[PDB]
RNA sequence: AGCCAGGAUGUUGGCUUAGAAGCAGCCAUCAUUUAAAGAAAGCGUAAUAGCUCACUGGUCGAGUCGGCCUGCGCGGAAGA
């Protein structure tokens, strides 16, 4: 395994194959092309879920393309339909804005857990919880 | 360098430096906030 | 830093777990990543919770102050950074190989992987426990 | 909360600019049927004293002479800009 | 500008600012600014003060001003002769014995009271000080 | 005092999709792995990235800070 040889990541909706105005320059900025993350980037983006953010590694060598290994969406992306209300924080103290209880979220952690590094499931289960308790989501536990 | 009456320091990396009596105030980051007297 | 009581704290809860253990486990990450910090320690939670306090704090005074009243040899450990890894459940677990495993599996170093303390050895890779 | 403190001998305005102006200030212990008694104490104890908020509420117990007498602060002057005590009034 | 709501008397003569101050203790909020100087404080500075003071505290938290002017002074035209009458009132002044608090504040911290209080008494001409409300 | 030393994966997180994204404007101010890390004190960005400050830290080796009370001095301080 190599050290920091370059790749940064950042993307949007993974069904929102080649972005311009989102990304665009970041994406091709290497002498990796821009064409590419729309054939080879849609390839294992049809198999779980479009219309979702999940991320994926761009380790960019001197041959032409890119070996890679992807991860997970993030904890607020999918605590919108799964947490209900498309916003999340704003203003959580002065005002509450929703709440989630620790049965869903203890399910949803599991589930994550090939990128997620931990201890025990109960380790993680408090973590992924916690995503929520700062989205004006206090944790019904 | 400024020359003001109420010398002081700007940034983080200002040092008071009192050479030959007049108060200086040297720095390294900013070569602005170099400054003497007061 | 925190009180002399707090301080004390942290090395009597030490000098209490060797009390209860056995075999011990150097560790000394130069050029440490956070991915591996998630292996070593997820380790400890393979075999069963969080009671295995690794404690990298092996200053000349400060884990070597609980050396004189629990185990005189690893005063001569002191020099370079260490960790004294402490096990409790089955004597001589596989806690110590893992160390040296791990250190090929991108950890950069692992303090030569010199070892602690069951027949009062040195660096020697021993695959030969109860397993 | 325990302070040694002499008994005055000389009192008025001269008197206690003198007192005041050597590291010590006038205070005056009275209460119930006894008659008053003007205590001469020091300064740099008593000011390190009142920053804590038991100071002002709790029981003190001023030593004289030997004898060590129970009050409250019922009173007490500051000096109108510099922090430093002028007077104090302690009710028994 | 602070100024009084009708007066008695328009004209008032000069006097002499002695002795010590009366509005010692800081009364109502927490925090005060005592004037360790003597002398005068025209109706400008305190609103100059005053604006200072509540632009680096924002909308929250609550001030007091102790002080109020109440003493108009006089002031004689340019390249006109002695005599001929008092002069006419420009301004309102506050007298400032040692002592007395000048502005008192609430509901804020203690380390970003004091800044909020030098940016005041940088507008004041008279010496002054931080003091905190204590007990007795 | 120094000083090879750590100071995270999702946070493009929500919300005014022109991005606010630890550091512009709305509060939260997660909890894990833990020797530790605030979802952040400042710099830096069209925002990121990237430097750090609190701090776990590895050493050296015991005195160090930040305010009061202040008696003397210092600058501010240019004319025929
Ligand atoms: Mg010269
Ligand atoms: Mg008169
Ligand atoms: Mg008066
Ligand atoms: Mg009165
Ligand atoms: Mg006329
Ligand atoms: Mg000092
Ligand atoms: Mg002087
Ligand atoms: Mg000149």
């Amino acid at each position: 395994a190599k050290k920091v040889q370059a790749y940064v990541k950042l993307q949007v909706a993974a069904g929102m194959a080649n972005p311009s105005p989102p990304v665009g320059p970041a994406l091709g900025q290497q002498g990796v092309n821009i064409m590419e993350f729309c054939k080879a980037f849609n390839a294992k983006t049809d198999s779980i879920e479009k219309g979702l953010p999940i991320p994926v590694v761009i380790t960019v060598y001197a041959d032409r393309s890119f070996t890679f290994v992807t991860k997970t969406p993030p904890a607020a992306v999918l605590l919108k339909k799964a947490a209900g209300i498309k916003s999340g924080s704003g203003k959580p103290n002065k005002d509450k804005v929703g709440k989630i209880s620790r049965a869903q979220l203890q399910e949803i952690a599991q589930t994550k857990a090939a990128d997620m590094t931990g201890a025990d499931i109960e380790a993680m289960t408090r973590s992924i919880e916690g995503t929520a308790r700062s989205m004006g989501l206090v944790v019904e536990d | 360098m400024k020359v003001r009456a109420s010398v002081k320091k700007l940034c983080r990396n200002c040092k008071i430096v009192k050479r030959d009596g007049v108060i200086r105030v040297i720095c390294s980051a900013e070569p602005k906030h170099k400054q003497r007297q007061g | 830093m925190a009180l002399n009581l707090q301080d004390k704290q942290a090395i009597v809860a030490e000098v209490s777990e060797v009390a209860k253990g056995a075999l011990s486990a150097v560790v000394a990450d130069s050029r440490g990543v956070t991915v591996d910090k998630m292996t070593e320690l997820r380790k400890a939670g393979r075999e069963a919770g969080v009671y295995m306090r690794v404690v990298r704090n092996t200053l000349l005074r400060r884990a070597v102050e609980g050396t004189p009243f629990e185990c005189l040899k690893d005063a001569f450990v002191g020099p370079t950074l260490i960790a004294y890894s402490m096990e409790h459940p089955g004597a001589a677990a596989r806690l110590f190989k893992e160390f040296a495993k791990a250190n090929a599996k991108f950890e950069v170093k692992a303090a030569a992987f010199e070892g602690e303390l069951i027949p009062a050895s040195q660096i020697d890779r021993l695959a030969t426990l109860p397993t | 909360f325990t302070i040694n403190a002499e008994v005055r001998k000389e009192q008025g305005k001269g008197a206690s600019r003198r007192l005041r102006a050597a590291n010590k200030f006038p205070a005056i212990i009275y209460g119930g049927k006894e008659a008053p008694l003007a205590i001469e104490l020091d300064h740099d104890k008593v000011m390190n004293m009142q920053a804590k908020a038991e100071f002002y509420s709790e029981v003190l117990t001023i030593v004289v002479d030997g004898k060590e007498i129970k009050v409250k602060a019922q009173d007490v002057q500051r000096h109108p800009y510099k922090p430093k005590l002028q007077h104090i009034d302690f009710v028994r | 500008m602070l100024q009084p709501k009708r007066t008695k008397f328009r004209k008032m003569h000069k006097g002499r600012n002695r002795g010590l101050a009366q509005g010692t203790d800081v009364s109502f909020g927490s925090f005060g600014l005592k004037a360790v100087g003597r002398g005068r404080l025209t109706a400008r500075q305190i609103e100059a003060a005053r604006r200072a003071m509540t632009r680096a505290v924002k909308r929250q938290g609550k001030i007091w001003i102790r002080v109020f002017p109440d003493k108009p002074i006089t002031e004689k035209p340019l390249a006109v002769r002695m005599g001929k009458g008092k002069g006419n009132v420009e301004y309102w002044v506050a007298l400032i014995q040692p002592g007395k608090v000048l502005y008192e504040m609430d509901g804020v911290p203690e380390e970003l009271a004091r800044e909020a209080f030098k940016l005041a008494a940088a507008k004041l001409p008279i010496k002054t000080t931080f003091v905190t409300k204590t007990v007795m």
